[PDB]
């Protein structure tokens, strides 16, 4: 059930301020998602296709 | 404390001596340094992979392989590639291609592990991750017998921190 | 002697218990170990092993005259299937950091319709158990019901390994009563303070053995009764594979 | 009605089973166990040291009345290092250590009421601490509070004039003003890496080395509390309240001894 | 105070002779230790049903026949059979099945009842569970003359509890 | 995994790549920037001069516990100036300023 | 900005904290260093 | 350096091989160890240990300047991994009666662009091996090609034992030349009498390597080249568990 609390007004504070977090997990494991954010170093021209090609050695 | 970013490999595997043996404690003085360490030290608890990456800075003309173990805690730490073989582990062989990525497993009885340790942790911690020679860096005539690998390390996309704290103060010098 | 709806079978691998008085199986909590993997590791486990999925049978002690109530034997688990007898769960356990498993129990004791007398089995998780896990070598009352203290703590009120044996029939249990049955059949789900446990440090169950009311006889009756068990972890499941143990002892 | 308790489980009955009766029953929700704990009860007095407001911090008591104090209902303290950090313990210190002596007040610190009636071996609840200083005169009272298993050493004073326990970026609580009303309040989340904690006992070691010591486990209390204030002579009592309680696995409670005297008991 | 958990059945029937005699309070001495005592402890009321279990645990071949009562307050606890069978009772047969269920039905003027005592409550309290033995333990030439009869308690499906409170604190030892 | 780490970009992996695993994420939020320093840390003791509240401001510091303060969390202060204006500062100062001095508690202000 | 301050008790010292409300931060850089320790192979705390 | 469509892992529990300069991997036979049931056996096996299914790696031996044509080191199955360093498999393995599985190995060996030389790796079924059934401890040239005949059969042309090594390559093989490969990797399904094997008196696959083309090189090049292999059971099923072995040698 509930314990000892009895007031009216909705809670100033939310609930994931006023308690824990209650989370789950699953037996299998969980995808992290792909990226955490938007910051990045980026890898250009890492391939090719394009240049003064085919002189190129073989 | 005369760190330096690399371990050197040599032209002889002894079996009964590791190239490196690091505690996988987010702790180890080994890490102290890494912002992995210096971002986790600000948290109570973290979770997931932790990635050791070495990179071989020796001649294109050598030639060698490694045997690159994490073995959980338990039974004491392995004290011979034979015994680390038992466990979790990979072999690295060098060719064109520069370094290798080894993720230990996150493996624990409770899904949050403590960040820091309060007093030293023993024969404890999380366990390690022992790198071996399997085969002896091998070579030509003309080329040095020995090279540095670089270590260094990072977080999985697996890896969580959670309650910020603060660490107990220092001074750098 | 014994019979019908009475009379049961349990078949473990090439392993298989009968007996021809039972009262049913007491699951605890209602539930049974699921052999889910632990979502605290990354590590696939090693789970399913046949030869690891069956009872384990040894003798414990033997019941006498002399018993007085609440004088129990203690048989602190995975531990005691950890050696030589453990087989190949002994073996796969020692090379492995850590075991998720539930447990399925038979205890057995005979007599005769002229015997009276009847024992309490339980089965609790974190019950105080010796230092090194082992089973209770002799029948004792040591330490009941206000727990081991220090020496020097003469006023204080008691330790936090009290058992107040009034009510050990909180934990899943069975009795085994000489004019009712010969056998008592007890399972139990996993339950720890974690999702699997470095059993390692940690006998987080005990299957106990408890006098509850005193071994009675006429001369000529069998004079003492031996008590003997059947063990059989319940899909245990295995992670964080190492080299061995070893001084297992 | 006949039955069988050799089964491990007996059928409920009322009056209605063997007589000619009626069931009685009348709802009450005052036994649900989140109910139950919902309310405050103290695990002992603690004190400040003097000057703590503008030094470092160091372990101290005052009359066996400390400094810090861990956030868990067992017992703690551990009389004989009044002056030491203090510890979790498994046993209850009488008031005196020597027959002619008492066992009333205990020394140790606990939530007394919750050790005598604890029926479960596992539970996972949130802490909500209060503070009640002993006097109604002006206080001054500093908290820090670190969850459990992080630095719990508040020893290096870092700034000049600032207590040591006032620094970084740890939970720090601080009351001190002529319009107060002297008590703190505050509720703390659940910060064991354990999915459940060990209620009464913990049947396993500290280390792999089994180092035999069992008892507790590791990391399962609610954190620290380190004091700093300006009344070093006030004293002032913790009080523990579980919010949302949960408990695992009935198990036997403390023992009551036989009155070896009537038929029934009483009070005191 | 060197209590057992049972009572013993005798080959005599002495209908001046309970074998048990429990006053029906939460207090009773009797009940210090179980569960429903310890739990009882702790609220100001109660109301409901209260059960007596008791398990045979003699040999196969005894026999026997109990008287099992109940007397609420007024007249005093009775004292022989005779007036006990005069109240609320049950017969219970030795056979087959090993134990027997009697539940005290809540006989009371007011709707709940007070757990514990405040002083010691005389004469009064709520009455009394009698056993007695109707009919001796009987047996065959080769089989021990008594027997051990468990006692247990517990709340019955109609048991209630109000009021949260704390009991005076004790110290076990 | 065999990686090219001279990229200067390393491919991120979970226990999954080599082994026989499963990934084991688990969301949390106290990693955001912002929840991380949106909490208080102080940056020193100050302090007031006597009857400033009915005459002119004057810098001055009590035990090196001055009057003023920036707004910062880089250092401050320069202790050989505590009755001058406080300034920012490049560097920390210890506690004491020989061998035998102690580096805590710190001199300037600063988070 | 600067706070200048003025009061009543010239005898009491106050502390002075900082809250960062709302943080941005922009290209990540190294911290500071943390001494080698030339004892174990962990730390700990203080 | 090593490169591209040679570059290849071989994942197999907590364990994974990694080469830069493969040539593939010959399935001798053309087919795999299915892992089925022997049909021979009426009990149910323990298959599928996670445990067990990975990578054994240790030590060969040393390859020399030295070693003559032919010269080889002979590794008997399933028994070298039977031992402490068989892990989880050798403790299995101890405890049945018998076994039924392939093998999956990996030999190593590198040296330099300026040394010449080549090794001839081979599996065979019903190769003869030593009494014992263990790792030759040095290269010989022992009992080629007419095999071993007692001391007074003066005459006797030759014996059962015989290997006619011209002819070794027969056996599934793979040579590991230094100027080519660093690495040779093989597989073989199960083959046998029977159905299933008592290996206890059984080595039926012998792992050989055997050198073809002597080691030469100039000075300053490396000078002793380690040969070591990976070996992993392919899908081992085991039937008849009893207790162990226990004399494991």
């Amino acid at each position: 059930s509930e314990g000892n609390e009895g007031v009216i007004i909705n809670n100033f504070y939310s609930n994931q301020y006023q308690n824990s977090i209650d989370l789950s997990a699953n037996a299998t494991g969980s995808d992290p998602p792909k990226t955490y954010g938007q910051f990045s170093n980026l890898l250009s021209g890492a391939v090719n296709a394009f240049s003064n090609m085919l002189p190129l050695l073989a | 404390p005369n760190a330096v970013p690399y371990i050197e490999a040599s032209n002889t595997a002894v079996k009964t001596q590791p190239l490196a043996v690091y505690q996988v404690t987010l702790s180890c003085s080994c890490l102290a340094n890494t912002f992995l360490a210096a971002l986790s030290r600000n948290f109570a608890q973290y979770r997931g992979s932790l990635v050791y990456t070495f990179v071989f800075t020796g001649t294109a003309m050598m030639k060698g392989k490694f045997l690159i173990a994490y073995t959980p805690p338990g039974a004491g730490k392995p004290t011979s590639r034979d015994q680390a073989m038992q466990a979790t582990y990979a072999i690295w062989d060098l060719g064109l291609n520069s370094s290798y990525s080894f993720t230990v497993p996150f493996i624990s009885p409770t899904h949050f592990r403590m960040v820091g340790t309060d007093q030293a942790n023993i024969t404890n911690v999380d366990g390690w991750v022992t790198v071996w020679q399997l085969t002896p860096l091998t070579y030509p005539p003309g080329c040095p017998t020995s090279a540095k690998i670089l270590t260094m390390v990072s977080a999985g996309k697996d890896f969580s921190l959670k309650m910020p704290i603060s660490p107990a103060p220092w001074s750098p010098q | 002697e014994n019979l019908s709806d009475r009379v049961s079978q349990d078949t473990a691998g090439n392993t298989v218990t009968n007996t021809q008085s039972t009262v049913g199986r007491l699951v605890g909590y209602g539930t049974v170990h699921d052999g889910e993997h632990p979502a605290s590791c990354a590590d696939t486990a090693s789970e399913k092993i046949l030869a690891v999925e069956r009872y384990y049978t040894f003798k414990v002690n033997d019941w006498t005259s002399t018993q007085k109530p609440f004088e129990y034997i203690r048989i602190p688990l995975p531990h005691v299937l950890s050696g030589e007898d453990g087989g190949v769960f002994g073996a796969t356990l020692r090379r492995h950091y850590l075991v998720k498993t539930g447990w399925r129990v038979q205890v057995q004791c005979n007599a005769s319709q002229f015997h009276a007398g009847s024992l309490l089995v339980f089965m609790a998780p974190e019950y105080p158990t010796l230092d090194v896990f082992a089973m209770d070598n002799r029948w004792s009352k040591d330490n009941l019901p206000n727990g081991t203290r220090t020496q020097t703590n003469r006023k204080g009120p008691f330790a936090m390994d009290h058992q107040n044996f009034w009510q050990w029939t909180l934990y899943p249990h069975q009795f085994l009563n000489l004019r009712t049955n010969t056998t008592v059949d007890l399972e139990v789900p996993y339950v720890n303070i974690a999702p699997t446990s470095s059993w390692t440090q940690h006998a987080s169950w005990t299957l106990v053995i408890a006098v509850v009311a005193p071994l009675t006889y006429s001369t000529g009756a069998s004079t003492s009764l031996d008590i003997t068990a059947s063990i059989q972890p319940v899909r245990p499941v295995f992670n964080g594979l190492r080299h061995e143990v070893l001084s297992r002892q | 009605g006949v039955e069988n308790a050799e089964k491990g489980v007996t059928e409920n009955t009322d009056a209605t089973a063997d007589f000619v009766a009626q069931p009685v029953y009348l709802p009450e929700n005052q036994t649900k166990v989140a109910f139950f704990y919902d309310r405050s009860s103290p695990i002992g007095a603690f004190a400040v040291k003097s000057g703590s407001l503008e030094s470092g911090f160091a372990p101290f008591s005052n009359k066996a009345c400390p400094n810090s104090v861990i956030l868990t209902p067992g017992p703690q303290f551990d009389p004989a290092y009044d002056q030491l950090r203090p510890q979790r313990l498994t046993e209850i210190w009488g008031n005196g250590n020597e027959e002619t002596s008492e066992v009333f007040p205990l020394k140790t610190k606990q939530d007394y009421s919750f050790c005598l009636f604890s029926p479960f071996v596992y539970y996972k609840c949130d802490l909500e601490v209060t503070l009640s200083p002993h006097t109604s005169g002006a206080h001054g009272l500093l908290v820090r509070w670190c969850p459990t298993g992080t630095p719990t050493k508040p020893t290096t004073q870092v700034l000049h004039e600032v207590s040591s326990l006032s620094e970084g970026r740890t939970p720090q609580v601080y009351s001190a003003g002529p319009g107060t009303s002297n008590q703190i309040s505050f509720v703390v989340p659940y910060n064991s890496p354990l999915s459940v904690l060990p209620a009464v006992w913990y049947n396993g070691h500290k280390r792999f080395d089994n180092t035999g010591d069992l008892g507790i486990a590791p990391n399962s209390d609610f954190g620290t509390l380190f004091f700093a204030g300006t009344k070093p002579d006030i004293k002032f009592t913790v009080y523990l309240r579980y919010k949302n309680m949960r408990v695992f696995c009935p198990r036997p409670t403390v023992f009551f001894p036989w009155p070896t005297s009537g038929d029934k008991i009483d009070m005191t």
